[PDB]
């Protein structure tokens, strides 16, 4: 249809600061164009794995709306997003559904968030009671006391403080090193027809 | 901490020729040096980062090289308006640490300096203080020496210099001693003099006055 | 544009406090680490402090350590560093600088971009006085080749540099005026020198004009040559 004006791809995807992944960030990309070619031609970046629809028909399809995540993780453990892994940010801190139709876009960023005394911006969660159900986000920092004593708030054994923070050092190998993470969430209901990317006519 | 020196303090070039300032460490910091440009009375900005990165609206004809304790900064090609100070960086620690400083000059003719010397006036001498003023005019090369002689008796601790900047029109330096007697050490004395030393100079040549001449 | 101002230097005396304010504008303040950075005259450049961009990674120099205070303000745009126990070692010209990579060191890309024009703090155990002007009267040793030089004396100015003109501006060229100086009694002094040929020497009378604002004396001393 009409509409010109393109979609704020560039204020994710060049922003200076990501959010930790405990506590990620959401955002909505609507009444607008797409334009996923930069995505693919400018940055180089590996597991473009996306589910639900093959990477390069995105142009010719029209969405209802686009969801925009972002988020730091371990490079060893990049694998464990995606439905039916299981894993610590996986059961603690990011579930993806069971039926999932979007795409996950991971590059490395060793020039960028990595300290030489080290980096401690960066926290996930280590435990927690139970999983979470599929886009939920934790802010919670009281202490979880697996002990019949109640620790109420101070350090003992059986106790642990429930965040644990990154330490991302240039001398560590390449599985370690951190990677920034951006999920795109998609639903097909086509109704609205809105946020669709270039057609003529 | 990590120490860093600038190899040139000073370094004369001409427009069109090829120059390079050597920051070198005390330890190895890896890549994480920079480089900054300091115009005549201006704030400095920004030239080169990790010593290889061009940052922005930079002239291609500058660059940068180094690793583990080396680096240096290059000029392709010298234009009128390179002429500043630069300055070296380090980026390894949190205590940061700024060079010397490397300050680049014209190049041109040597010039032998004009020396004047000047006695007391009679209104400062009531007063309490006694001054002799050793003037140093027109020199192409800003770097000289200049010794303070009374009574054939070399004298040292108690004398300043100033130095103006480069002259706009004739590309020279000026210098200028100023040594500070009081009343009664200034009447004791009989003959003052200034010893110069000059690139362009072959010998030293000395202005001298007496106390009792006019 | 990209602009950051600075305010609140001047003069005090030793043993007071002071604060500045360093205004920013033309970008994102709570995306980018700031740093102070402090310059003598004719002595490099030299570190002063940092913050990091959520306040939680300030460093100091040893030398500077434990007596001031840095503090960002992201309500109103602003960047403060308070002072405490000034000597005069911290007299200076001070930068406030914006970091590009929104933490203080250590990351593969840092450097300072944007640097503010800066303010002048001195500090001193003394108060501002009137110049004496004492001539330089040219002598049959001060000329050669037809050509005599002669100038002005102005001491012991102490608040600010001063300003001098020959023959109320007439006379500028072959004119040289030296930088001020710090005489080792804390007293400020410089000299002004012209060079003339000598068959204007007995004809032309030349004064120099002292204008020195803080004092509000206005001083015009003639030069002529001595006779013996
Ligand atoms: C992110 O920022 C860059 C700024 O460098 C944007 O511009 C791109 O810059 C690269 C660097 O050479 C060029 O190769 C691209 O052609 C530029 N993109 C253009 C002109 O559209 C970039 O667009 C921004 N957004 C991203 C990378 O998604």
């Amino acid at each position: 249809p009409n509409i010109t004006n393109l979609c704020p791809f560039d204020e994710v995807f060049n922003a200076t600061r990501f959010a930790s992944v405990y506590a990620w960030n959401r955002k909505r990309i609507s009444n607008c164009v797409a334009d996923y070619s930069v995505l693919y031609n400018l940055a180089p970046f590996f597991t473009f794995k996306c589910y639900g629809v093959s990477p390069t028909k995105l142009n010719d399809l029209c969405f209802t709306n686009v969801y925009a995540d972002s988020f730091v993780i371990r490079g060893d453990e990049v694998r464990q997003i995606a439905p039916g892994q299981t894993g610590n940010i996986a059961d603690y801190n990011y579930k993806l559904p069971d039926d999932f139709t979007g795409c996950v876009i991971a590059w490395n960023s060793n020039k960028l968030d990595s300290k030489v005394s080290g980096n401690y911006n960066y926290l996930y969660r280590l435990f927690r009671k139970s999983n979470l159900k599929p886009f939920e986000r934790d802010i919670s920092t009281e202490i979880y006391q697996a002990g019949n004593k109640p620790c109420n708030g101070v350090a003992g054994f059986n106790c642990y403080f429930p965040l644990r923070s990154y330490s991302f050092r240039p001398t560590y190998g390449v599985g370690h090193q951190p990677y920034r993470v951006v999920v795109l969430s998609f639903e097909l209901l086509h109704a609205p027809a809105t946020v669709c990317g270039p057609k003529k006519s | 901490d990590i120490q860093l020196t600038q190899s040139p303090s000073f370094l004369s070039a001409s427009v069109g020729d090829r120059v390079t300032v050597t920051c070198r460490a005390s330890q190895g910091i890896s890549s994480y040096v920079a480089w900054y440009q300091q115009k005549a009375g201006k704030a400095p900005t920004l030239l080169i980062y990790t010593a290889s990165t061009l940052q922005s609206g930079v002239p291609s004809r500058f660059s940068g090289s180094g690793s583990g304790t080396e680096f240096t900064l290059t000029i392709s090609s010298l234009q009128p308006e390179d002429f500043a100070t630069y300055y070296c960086q380090q980026l390894h620690s949190y205590p940061v640490t700024f060079g010397q400083g490397t300050r680049l000059d014209i190049e041109r003719t040597v010039a032998a300096p004009s020396v004047f010397i000047f006695p007391p006036s009679d209104e400062q001498l009531k007063s309490g203080t006694a001054s002799v003023v050793c003037l140093l005019n027109n020199f192409y090369p800003r770097e000289a020496k200049v010794q303070w002689k009374v009574d054939n008796a070399l004298q040292s601790g108690n004398s300043q210099e100033s130095v103006t900047e480069q002259d706009s029109k004739d590309s020279t330096y000026s210098l200028s001693s100023t040594l500070t007697l009081s009343k009664a050490d200034y009447e004791k004395h009989k003959v003052y003099a200034c010893e110069v030393t000059h690139q362009g100079l072959s010998s030293p040549v000395t202005k001298s006055f007496n106390r009792g001449e006019c | 544009e990209v602009q950051l101002v600075e305010s609140g230097g001047g003069l005090v005396q030793p043993g007071r406090s002071l604060r500045l304010s360093c205004a920013a504008s033309g970008f994102r303040f709570d995306d980018y680490a700031l740093h102070w950075v402090r310059q003598a005259p004719e002595k490099g450049l030299e570190w002063v402090s940092g913050i990091s961009w959520n306040s939680n990674n300030i460093g100091y120099a040893e030398s500077v350590k434990g007596r001031f205070t840095i503090s960002r303000d992201t309500a109103k745009k602003s960047l403060y560093l308070q002072m405490n126990d000034l000597r005069a070692e911290d007299t200076a010209l001070y930068y406030c600088v914006k970091d590009r990579h929104y933490d203080s060191s250590g990351y593969f890309v840092n450097g300072f971009d944007i640097w503010g024009q800066g303010t002048l703090v001195t500090v001193s155990a003394a108060s501002t006085k009137g110049p004496s002007v004492f001539p330089l009267a040219p002598s049959s040793k001060s000329t050669s080749g037809g050509t005599a030089a002669l100038g002005c004396l102005v001491k012991d100015y102490f608040p600010e540099p001063v300003t001098v003109s020959w023959n109320s501006g007439a006379l500028t060229s072959g004119v040289h005026t030296f930088p001020a100086v710090l005489q080792s009694s804390g007293l400020y002094s410089l000299s002004s020198v012209v060079t003339v040929p000598s068959s204007s020497l007995g004809t032309q009378t030349y004064i120099c004009n002292v204008n020195h604002k803080p004092s509000n004396t206005k001083v015009d001393k003639r030069v002529e040559p001595k006779s013996c």
